[PDB]
């Protein structure tokens, strides 16, 4: 009905009251709209996942990579961030095996030793990363 | 029960007797215990710009990009303060070594 | 592309929203039938 | 969480709000368990030694 | 000591600051996003 926005779309279950047509954020953006045919209400949520932090050697010694999803529980990260609406090379990270849990979120690129050196590139939450051996 | 206003007191005055060939000395003592707080960190916190100011628009970005060296600024600040408060934690702490 | 250099030190690091994703578009619009009657405004015989 | 704010809690809680629009909150380095064992650490010092 | 804890809350103040007036000053941000600085509407997508 010429509101104009861009995001995904869900069932919503919000209790609208018969003549209401919108729904206001604490920001006061359009979050709920109800369908100008049938009656019903959607959720919208919007798309860019402002977020993954990259973790890197340096580009002196390797341009291999490490990412850190923030927040964000890697059961749904394929979901979460699209990874089926994105280039393979983003897939390949998405995809991983090499996938660590951790309070700040999920890492992906590296592997879990139980021996505890200094700390190197600090991460957080307790957790720290470094280079080596191949 | 009402709202008063009143110039308020300095203290309670207590005058100290004074002369010239006479002392005082203390018979007992008492020990005391008492608490001081002091801030060490506060929270950490990043933006991301293309989020913030040209939210999932092609247009905006478009034109953004242009102005460019701003929020690479922004990200430069809030990554040095983000790095302090750990440093900040670290120092108060981080005191014995064994 | 974010540092906008070629070189990059030790350290976590923070990426803006840079990913290109397709978009579909869709559009809702209420049941109508009839038609506006500009012309008959248009074909006024006399404008007062 | 993330997954809390994709769900119905609270109805964007002013923090779900203020993720959505870019601005995050980071991790501290050291969690509570390792501060309180530094301080129980100097603290057996002190009164031992 | 424990008492006093127990009883003063403001004894804390010092530390409760440093955490409100954070949020606060973050809270105002999110507001200016509503506002619209000389333009038709501050909504972007409406008058893209
Ligand atoms: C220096 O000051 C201290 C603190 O007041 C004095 O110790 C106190 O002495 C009195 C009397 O000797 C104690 O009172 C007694 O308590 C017992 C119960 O434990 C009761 O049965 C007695 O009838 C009497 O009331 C008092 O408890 C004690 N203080 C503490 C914390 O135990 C001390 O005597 C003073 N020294 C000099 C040289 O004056
Ligand atoms: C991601 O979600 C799953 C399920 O939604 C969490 O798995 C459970 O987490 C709780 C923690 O409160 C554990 O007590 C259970 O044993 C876990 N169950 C299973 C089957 O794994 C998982 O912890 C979440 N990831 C987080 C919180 O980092
Ligand atoms: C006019 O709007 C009404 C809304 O009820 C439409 O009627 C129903 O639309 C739903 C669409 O989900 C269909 O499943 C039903 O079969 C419709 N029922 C009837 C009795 O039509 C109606 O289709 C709209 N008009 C047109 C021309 O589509
Ligand atoms: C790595 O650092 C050394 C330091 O002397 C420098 O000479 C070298 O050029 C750097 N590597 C690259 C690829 O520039
Ligand atoms: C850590 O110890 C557990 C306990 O058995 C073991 O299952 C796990 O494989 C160990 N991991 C590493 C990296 O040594
Ligand atoms: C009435 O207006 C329409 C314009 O679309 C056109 O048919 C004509 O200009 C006018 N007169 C008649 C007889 O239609």
């Amino acid at each position: 009905n010429g509101l104009t926005g861009t995001g995904v779309l869900t069932e919503s279950n919000k209790k609208f009251l018969p003549f209401q047509q919108f729904g206001r954020d604490i920001a006061d953006t359009t979050d709920a709209v109800r369908d100008p045919q049938t009656l019903e209400i959607l959720d919208i949520t919007p798309c860019s996942f402002g977020g993954v932090s990259v973790i890197t050697p340096g580009t002196n010694t390797s341009n291999q990579v490490a990412v850190l999803y923030q927040g964000v529980n890697c059961t749904e990260v394929p979901v979460a961030i699209h990874a089926d609406q994105l280039t393979p090379t983003w897939r390949v990270y998405s995809t991983g095996s090499n996938v660590f849990q951790t309070r700040a979120g999920c890492l992906i690129g590296a592997e879990h030793v139980n021996n505890s050196y200094e700390c190197d590139i600090p991460i957080g939450a307790g957790i720290c990363a470094s280079y080596q051996t191949s | 029960q009402s709202i008063i206003a009143y110039t308020m007191s300095l203290g309670a005055e207590n005058s100290v007797a004074y002369s010239n060939n006479s002392i005082a000395i203390p018979t007992n003592f008492t020990i005391s215990v008492t608490t001081e707080i002091l801030p060490v960190s506060m929270t950490k916190t990043s933006v991301d710009c293309t989020m913030y100011i040209c939210g999932d628009s092609t247009e905006c970005s478009n034109l953004l990009l242009q102005y460019g060296s701003f929020c690479t600024q922004l990200n430069r600040a809030l990554t040095g303060i983000a790095v302090e408060q750990d440093k900040n934690t670290q120092e108060v702490f981080a005191q014995v070594k064994q | 592309c974010t540092l906008k250099s070629f070189t990059v030190e030790k350290g976590i690091y923070q990426t803006s929203n840079f990913r290109v994703q397709p978009t579909e578009s869709i559009v809702r619009f209420p049941n109508i039938t009839n038609l506006c009657p500009f012309g008959e405004v248009f074909n006024a015989t006399r404008f007062a | 969480q993330y997954g809390d704010c994709l769900g119905d809690i609270a109805a964007r809680d002013l923090i779900c709000a203020q993720k959505f629009n870019g601005l995050n909150v980071l991790p501290p380095l050291l969690t509570d368990e390792m501060i309180a064992q530094y301080t129980s650490a100097l603290l057996a010092g002190t009164i031992t030694s | 000591i424990q008492d006093s804890l127990s009883s003063t809350p403001s004894a804390l103040g010092k530390l409760q600051d440093v955490v409100n007036q954070n949020a606060q000053a973050l809270n105002t941000l999110v507001k200016q996003l509503s506002s619209n600085f000389g333009a038709i509407s501050s909504v972007l997508n409406d008058i893209l």
